[PDB]
């Protein structure tokens, strides 16, 4: 178990969540 | 107003440090990052194209973080 | 076997074309990008900090494509 320690892990899908640019802009003054 | 009377171009204009990206849009077909700055016009569209050559560290870094890996296939 | 009998380094051993990344998990504190190799020992774990100088137009593109997006709001 030297460096090469890994062995099992994770081998799914990536995925990136983002939600755009100004999507979003709570106010309660207006 | 702007800094300067003098016209400054869009993202990384004169070379400001970037504070952080906000996130990013996909405007014309193309990924587009919004670059936060402190002092300059905060907030400016920018082609992933152009963005990825400016500061690909802070690019790569920001999915890093709002990273998200789906179920695991192997039951 | 591994291709000649001298040993070789990790992700980006000697230089050979990414052929598509296929994983990605964060170890301690940083993301191990499952590099695919054509010819080489293919999938092989390296640290994000490490890859990102390797080939950031490759990891940038990567995310570009695994992009599932959250949601619009605008009740």
């Amino acid at each position: 178990g030297s460096k090469a320690g890994d062995l099992l892990f994770i081998e799914k899908v990536p995925v990136v969540v983002l939600e755009d640019i100004l999507a979003t802009k709570p106010s309660i003054a207006s | 107003h702007m800094k300067e009377e003098s016209e400054k171009p869009r993202g990384f204009a004169r070379g400001l440090e970037p504070e952080r990206i906000i996130g990013a849009t996909d405007s014309s077909g193309e990924l587009m990052f919004l670059m936060k700055w402190k002092n300059s016009d905060e907030a400016d569209l920018v082609p992933a194209k152009e963005a990825n050559v400016k500061c690909p560290q802070v690019v790569i870094s920001f999915y890093e973080e709002r990273l998200t890996w789906h179920s695991y296939p192997s039951d």
